[PDB]
């Protein structure tokens, strides 16, 4: 089976020229174009490179013209992209794909992604590490809907992702929701997180959200209190 | 050569027959891809030239058109198929979202003041939820002392779940410290298909 | 050269060299004795340069090789281009 394989991301500070691998194996390298594409969170795909099977013609999207640069080692079977002059916006994920360049018997470059990666994430920020701050919030009078009452945890100002909330030491699952994450001008992270209960039961139930922050080993445990 | 797609968003059910529209600004024959792509995943391509069909494809998929239009056709709709849709030649398309249709459902609609530890750290958000409720379109405003605010208020949204089809909405208004204690009551006020007349959430600073 | 005829589009205007000059036709090839074969074969059809819709090839600095399409469909104004073509061959292959 074609097998492909991306490695070299993570996060980064603006100004940092960057170094991406590619690993390709299972078919003939030597005779197959190569592209690099980018998706930014919650956008759509954008082409970004493309290099054929001979190494000598490239080429780029005129958004990374002149700052990204792809070559390929045709006898280590691996793909390098060079990326500089970083900016937030190029924050993305990144996949290179091998095309088809045959197609009922004509060979060039279609432009076609056949196989493709899990895909990398590359994030361009100055932010340095910062745990988390939770805070509870309760049932009142105006939260309470026909029987049916409202609480939660807001985990604000961390960085970086991912965070993970649990409930009731996991035992509470349903009526629980996660919202996305959104990012804030400050350079820091921000979600809430909510469940909803029958109201009859709020003074007989303890309701505690756990925060996990695995990147500063954070875990912090807030019971909610009407 | 710019490409543009028709419509955004599209609702169907099991069993559905659903098309796709990719217009392209000048004539390029049959250079041109059909990609699929679901949540958190990596893109698939489906039509080759908008004719072929890639092995392992489902057959109840197919496409067609030709010069500056294209069509993609489905004869049958599984459930694995609600997910976006591309048609690329140079670039990609603007996305097309197959999506369930379902009854309308009512909001319900929670406000809740910020707390007492984030007024230590110097911070107030003010947070309103609008919990199952279909479809997604819904307007949310905010007042501060009966004035409307705009600009200090930001939006999360969840995707639909799978037990009731429904959707979620969280928005938490931002503000200082000093200019939470400055003002009194606070309200969000929620309007939706759903909806009669507009809802309105309102507490009152203690 | 093998020649085919089929339903696929390899070459758009917009991307490579539209040769409407016998000059320009140096920028398809790197062999001298290929471009004479393919302006003899040209010629022989009976295609006039200053007076038809163009054909299409690819210029020399790419890795990629040799190919060159003709539009010979039989709609539109082409149609009546197809006729002449169509009748070059059959006065070549004894058969068509
Ligand atoms: C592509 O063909 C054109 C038309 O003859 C030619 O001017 C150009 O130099 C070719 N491309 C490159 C990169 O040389």
């Amino acid at each position: 089976q074609v097998q492909l394989v991306e490695s070299g991301g993570g996060v980064v500070q603006p100004g940092r020229s960057l170094r991406l691998s590619c690993a390709a194996s299972g078919f003939t390298f030597s005779s197959s174009a190569m592209h690099w594409v980018r998706q930014a969170p919650g956008k759509g795909l954008e082409w970004v490179a493309v290099i054929w099977s001979d190494g000598s013609n490239e080429n780029y999207a005129d958004s990374v013209k002149g700052r990204f640069t792809i070559s390929r080692d045709n006898s280590k079977n691996t793909l390098y992209l060079q990326m500089s002059s970083l900016r937030a916006e190029d924050t993305a994920v990144y996949y290179c794909a091998t095309d088809k360049t045959y197609v009922s018997g004509y060979t060039s470059t279609w432009y076609y992604f056949n196989y493709w990666g899990q895909g990398t994430l590359v994030t361009v920020s100055g932010a340095s590490t910062k745990g988390p701050s939770v805070f509870p919030l309760a049932p009142s009078s105006k939260s309470t809907s026909g029987g049916t009452a409202a609480l939660g945890c807001l985990v604000k100002d961390y960085f970086p992702e991912p965070v993970t909330v649990s409930w009731n030491s996991g035992a509470l699952t349903s009526g629980v929701h996660t919202f996305p994450a959104v990012l804030q001008s400050s350079g820091l992270y921000s979600l809430s997180s909510v469940v909803t209960v029958p109201s009859s039961s709020l003074g007989t139930q303890t309701y505690i959200c756990n925060v996990n922050h695995k990147p500063s080993n954070t875990k912090v445990d807030k019971r909610v209190e009407p | 050569i710019q490409m543009t797609q028709s419509p955004s968003t599209l609702s169907a059910s099991v069993g559905d027959r659903v098309t796709i529209t990719c217009r392209a600004s000048q004539s390029i024959d049959n250079w041109l891809a059909w990609y699929q792509q679901k949540p958190g995943k990596a893109p698939k391509l489906l039509i080759y030239t908008a004719s072929r069909l890639e092995s392992g494809v489902p057959s109840r998929f197919s496409g067609s058109g030709s010069g500056t239009e294209f069509t993609l056709t489905i004869s049958s709709l599984q459930p694995d198929d609600f997910a976006t849709y591309y048609c690329q030649h140079r670039t990609f398309g603007q996305g097309t979202k197959v999506e369930i249709k379902r009854t309308v459902a009512a909001p319900s609609v929670f406000i809740f003041p910020p707390s007492d530890e984030q007024l230590k750290s110097g911070t107030a958000s003010v947070v309103c939820l609008l919990n199952n409720f279909y479809p997604r379109e819904a307007k949310v405003q905010w007042k501060v002392d009966n004035a409307l605010q705009s600009g200090n208020s930001q939006e999360s949204v969840t995707e639909q779940d799978s037990k009731d089809s429904t959707y979620s909405l969280s928005s938490t208004l931002t503000l200082s410290k000093a200019d939470y204690e400055k003002h009194k009551v606070y309200a969000c006020e929620v309007t939706h298909q759903g909806l009669s007349s507009p809802v309105t959430k309102s507490f009152n600073r203690g | 050269f093998k020649i085919s005829f089929d339903d696929i589009a390899v070459l758009l205007p917009e991307y490579d060299v539209i040769i409407q000059h016998p000059a320009d036709m140096s920028w398809c090839s790197k062999s001298d004795d290929q471009i004479w074969l393919s302006q003899w074969f040209m010629n022989a059809v009976g295609h006039d340069w200053y007076l038809d819709p163009p054909f299409l090839c690819r210029n020399r600095t790419k890795t990629e090789g040799f190919i060159f399409q003709v539009n010979t469909s039989k709609t539109g104004i082409n149609e009546n281009y197809a006729k002449k073509f169509k009748t070059g061959m059959h006065h070549l292959y004894r058969e068509y």
